[PDB]
C-alpha cells in the first residue's frame, strides 16, 4: 500500500517522460512503434531532436 | 465572420489532433501564401513547423524501420529481399526529397526574408538546417556534402543570433542547440563537438534559471532534459 | 537475377509497408497481389495481409472521425457555433473518404474474394469483411443510408455465423472474431445492448467450454472486455 | 518489502502490459485511446467497444 503507491508514482512519472519523447521526437516515436509492433529488429542508433 | 486565415488556422489545429498531417501542411501553406509583408504569428509558425515535422517524421520513421530490416536481411544472405528493401528505401528517399524541397523553397522565398526579429529569424534558420539535415541523413557523397554544408551554414547563423538575442532558457535557442548537436553527432560524426555544444547549451540554461518564463517553462524544461538524455547516451560511448 | 513474380514481390512489399506504417501502399500492394490471382484463393497469409491493410487504412479515418466528433461535442457545449460548423465541414470530408474506401473493398469482396472462397473458414473470413465495411458506413450514415448499411451488415454477419457456427469450432479465431464484431454491431449500430451481451457472452461461453491459442485468447479477452464495459454501463 | 512479492507484482504488470499492447496494436479503441493519451487531448472520453 505504502511502498506500492510510491512504486506506481515512479512508474507514472517515467510514463510521462516516455510520453513526451513519443509525442515530440522521432526517436520516441520510432521506439514506440518498434515496441508496439514487436519487431524483431536490431536496436537503431538514435538521438533526440525536435 | 472569421477570416480565411483564421479559418485555415483552426483547420490546422483540427487536422493535428485528427492526425491528418498532410492536410495540416495544406492548410498551413494556404495561410503562408495569403500573407504579404506580415510574417506569421508564433502560433501559425508553430502549426507550420509541426505539420512539416510530422509529414516528414512519418517518412524518417519509415526510413529507419526499413534500414533496420535491410541490415537484418543482409546479414542473412537474402539478396532477394535486400533488393526489394533497397528499391523501397529509394522510393521513400524520393518522398523525403520532394517534401524537404517544398518547405525549403518556402523558407527561402517567403518565411526567412519576412523574419524581422531574432526569435523569428532563428525559428526559420533552424528549420532550414533541419530539412537540409533530413537530406543529409539519407543522401550520399556529393549531394550529402551540399546538404551537410547547407546545414552547417544555417545552424551557425541561427546560433550567433540566438546567442546574442534570445535568452539561454528560450525554447527556440535550446531547440537549435539540441539539433545542431545532433547534426555534429549523427551527420558529421564528431561526438566531441556534439557533447561540447550540448553541455554548453544545457549549462547556460541552468546558469539562468531566473529567466524561465510563465509560458516558456515547460517547453524549455523538456528540451533541457532532451539534451541531457543525448549527453547521457553519448558519454557512455 | 531471376525476377520475382508479381505475386511474390508484392506480398513481401506489403509486409515492408506494414512494418513501415505505410498502409495506403500496403493496400496498393495487396491489390496487386489480388490481381495476380484473378479469382483464385489467397493464402491465409495473403488474405490476412489484405484485411490488415484495409483495416489500418479505414482505421485511420475511423480514428480521425471519432476524435473530431469529440472536439465537436466539447464545442457544442462551449457554445462555439463558428467552430462547430468548421468541424462539421471537416467531418464531412472525412466521411467522403470513408465512403470511397469502403466502396473499394466491398467491390473486391463481391467480385473476387467471396466467390473464390472454398473452405467455410474462408467464407466466414470474407463475409465478416463484408459485414465490417458496411458497419463502418453505418457508423456515420444518417437515416435511409444507415438502414441500407445496417441491412447489408446484418445479412453478411448472419451468413457468416450460419457457416461458422456449424462448420468451425467455438475456439476458432475467425468464429471468435465474427462474434466480437457481430456483438459490437448490435451494441453500437442497432443500439441493442441485451442482444449484444447475449451474443458476445454465448460465443465466449462456448469457447471457454471447449478448453492456435494466441489469437483466440486475444479475441476472447476482447469479448470479456466488451461484456464488462456494457454491463457497468447498464 | 519481499522479493517473491515484488517479483510477482512485476510478472502481473508484465502480463497486463502485454494484453494492453495487443489492444493498442489491433483495436480501433486501443489505438484511439492511446492517441488521446499521447496528445493529451482536452476531450471527454469517447464511448467505444473493442472490434477486430
Ligand atoms: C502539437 C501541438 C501544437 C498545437 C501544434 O502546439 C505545439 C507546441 O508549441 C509550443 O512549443 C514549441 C514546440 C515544441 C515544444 C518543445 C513542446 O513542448 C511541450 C512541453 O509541449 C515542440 C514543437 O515541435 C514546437 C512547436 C517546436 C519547436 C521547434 C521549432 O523549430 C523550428 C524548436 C523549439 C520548439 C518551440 C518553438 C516550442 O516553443 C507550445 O508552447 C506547446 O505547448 C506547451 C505545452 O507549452 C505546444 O504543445
Ligand atoms: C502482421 C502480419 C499479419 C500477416 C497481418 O498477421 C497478423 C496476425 O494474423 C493472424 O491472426 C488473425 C488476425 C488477428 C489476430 C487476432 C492477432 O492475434 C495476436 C495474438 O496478436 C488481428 C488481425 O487483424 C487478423 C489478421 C484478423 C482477424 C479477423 C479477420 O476478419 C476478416 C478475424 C479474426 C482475426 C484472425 C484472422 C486472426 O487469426 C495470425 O494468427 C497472427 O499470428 C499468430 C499465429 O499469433 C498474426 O498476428
Amino acid at each position: 500500500f505504502n511502498e506500492l503507491n510510491q512504486l506506481a508514482e515512479e512508474a507514472k512519472r517515467r510514463a510521462e517522460i516516455a510520453r513526451q519523447r513519443e509525442l515530440h521526437t522521432l526517436k520516441g516515436h520510432v521506439e514506440s512503434v518498434v515496441k508496439l509492433k514487436g519487431l524483431d529488429i536490431e536496436t537503431i542508433q538514435q538521438s533526440y531532436d525536435i | 465572420a472569421p477570416t480565411a486565415r483564421e479559418e485555415n488556422v483552426y483547420m490546422a489545429k483540427l487536422a493535428e489532433q485528427a492526425e491528418r498531417y498532410e492536410e495540416m501542411v495544406e492548410f498551413m501553406e494556404k495561410v503562408s501564401n495569403s500573407l504579404g509583408s506580415e510574417e506569421l504569428t508564433v502560433e501559425e509558425r508553430n502549426l507550420l513547423s509541426v505539420a512539416y515535422k510530422n509529414v516528414i517524421g512519418a517518412r524518417r520513421a519509415s526510413w529507419r524501420i526499413i534500414s533496420s530490416i535491410e541490415q537484418k536481411e543482409e546479414s542473412r544472405g537474402n539478396e532477394e529481399h535486400v533488393n526489394s528493401i533497397r528499391e523501397y528505401r529509394s522510393k521513400i528517399e524520393n518522398e523525403l526529397s520532394k517534401i524537404c524541397d517544398g518547405i525549403l523553397k518556402l523558407l527561402d522565398a517567403k518565411l526567412i526574408p519576412s523574419a524581422a526579429s531574432g526569435d523569428s529569424k532563428v525559428f526559420y534558420l533552424k528549420m532550414k538546417g533541419d530539412y537540409h539535415r533530413y537530406l543529409a541523413e539519407f543522401k550520399t557523397g556529393a549531394e550529402r556534402k551540399e546538404a551537410a554544408e547547407s546545414t552547417l551554414t544555417a545552424y551557425k547563423a541561427a546560433q550567433d543570433i540566438a546567442t546574442t538575442e534570445l535568452a539561454p532558457t528560450h525554447p527556440i535557442r535550446l531547440g537549435l542547440a539540441l539539433n545542431f548537436s545532433v547534426f555534429y553527432y549523427e551527420i558529421l560524426n564528431s561526438p566531441d563537438r556534439a557533447c561540447n555544444l550540448a553541455k554548453q547549451a544545457f549549462d547556460e540554461a541552468i546558469a539562468e534559471l531566473d529567466t524561465l518564463g510563465e509560458e516558456s517553462y515547460k517547453d524549455s524544461t523538456l528540451i533541457m532534459q532532451l539534451l541531457r538524455d543525448n549527453l547521457t547516451l553519448w558519454t557512455s560511448d
